[PDB]
């Protein structure tokens, strides 16, 4: 039992991320599109991980931080905070974060990922389309 | 069904990384049919399936007061693109001396029988020789999930 | 068989971390508190990971780096390099004030039946008192792949 989802969001708007099943895992734990949650099918201990890449689109603009937070819809299970460096001669135009940890997920536990931006000139940084991944796999 | 290579490369050159099996995994002989080819600097997947693939990077500033730029790692699966990508900032040298950089990435990959996993190192830097891969710290790991 | 431990440590003091089993994993490879060691129950190949999170507790101060090192004990030959090592840089309190730091690193380890595992904190920092390990954020996890 495993799953890997890719966020559909590009723009740094605070709120719940909308996912799509990783297309790379074609040959094969449901995702409910309306409520924007991944529902855990069978109960167990899962190694749950998520990552995000950011990119500067507006040259010479934007600084601040971006936060990812896994929440158990039925205090955060997982939490990332990527720093968006300010613009300088140092062309530091992308940013990346990764965190994984063993989570005890109950049978039918809903999962939502939330984007939180505390940034000046937010529009200048965006999520590199296809790099915001949430994945998990069981160990029981 | 698992595998873990440690890169030989220290000097930052653009190109495919050269690996050796993790010594601290010697005790486990039949890891799986996941053999490494030295001619092509690639690892060949034995049995198909969904694998948690991960890689690591660790750079150090060897020349004090020099070097700035970025360093990428790209896992290419052959035949079919860049399955995993890490891009690490080598901070400019300053009084508030940040003199080390780490990279970690991992994701579930669908690998096929006989597929070849290769890692490419690309460098975009000023005073490139001032930064260097820490020996024993660049790693590629695998393990079947299915 | 898996394991996930959280460090009780808050202060940045060079020495071994003192662990507790993740309260999150209430429904269930022990921790020897007299020597601050996790003792591996069964022999296998484990995917072992650890992460560290720092918090600025005194505004204005804090420049340096904080390192984590997983050693297998008693020390088994080689050059005594740690099995796992994280080095997290402490940002300086400047214009773009960043009041936290994070690091994650994981890899496959071969652990023998009865292996003792010690985690060590080292601080190469100035005004160490102005940063602390965030409550329940310094985690050591592992699960068997074999």
């Amino acid at each position: 039992m495993f799953a890997q989802l890719v966020a559909q969001n590009v723009l740094l708007i605070d709120g719940p991320l909308s996912w799509y099943s990783d297309p790379g895992l074609a040959g094969v734990l449901s995702y409910k599109e309306d409520t924007k949650e991944l529902v855990v099918a069978k109960a167990g201990v899962y190694y749950v991980f998520f990552q995000l890449e950011l990119r500067r689109v507006v040259a010479g603009e934007g600084s601040g931080s971006v936060s990812l937070a896994l929440h158990l819809q039925p205090a955060a299970a997982l939490a990332l905070t990527v720093d968006l460096p300010p613009a300088s001669s140092e062309a530091r135009n992308s940013a990346f974060g990764f965190q994984g940890r063993l989570l005890h997920l109950s049978a039918g536990q809903r999962l939502g990922v939330h984007l939180h931006t505390e940034a000046r000139a937010r529009h200048a940084w965006q999520l590199t389309q296809g790099a915001t991944v949430l994945g998990l796999f069981r160990v029981t | 069904m698992f595998a873990q290579l440690v890169a030989q490369n220290v000097l930052l050159i653009d190109g495919p990384l050269s690996w050796y099996s993790d010594p601290g995994l010697a005790g486990v002989s039949l890891t799986g049919g996941l053999s490494y080819k030295e001619d092509t600097k690639e690892l060949v997947v034995a049995k198909a399936g969904v694998y948690y693939v991960f890689f690591q990077l660790e750079l150090r500033r060897v020349v004090a007061g020099e070097g700035s730029g970025s360093v990428s790692l790209a896992l290419h699966l052959q035949p079919l693109a860049a399955a995993l990508a890490l891009t690490v900032d080598l901070p400019p040298a300053s009084s508030e001396a940040r003199n080390s950089a780490f990279g970690f990435q991992g994701r579930l990959l669908h690998l096929s029988a006989g597929q070849r996993l290769g890692v490419h190192l690309h460098t975009e830097a000023r005073a490139r020789h001032a930064w260097q891969l820490t020996q024993g710290a660049t790693v590629l790991g695998l393990f079947r999930v299915t």
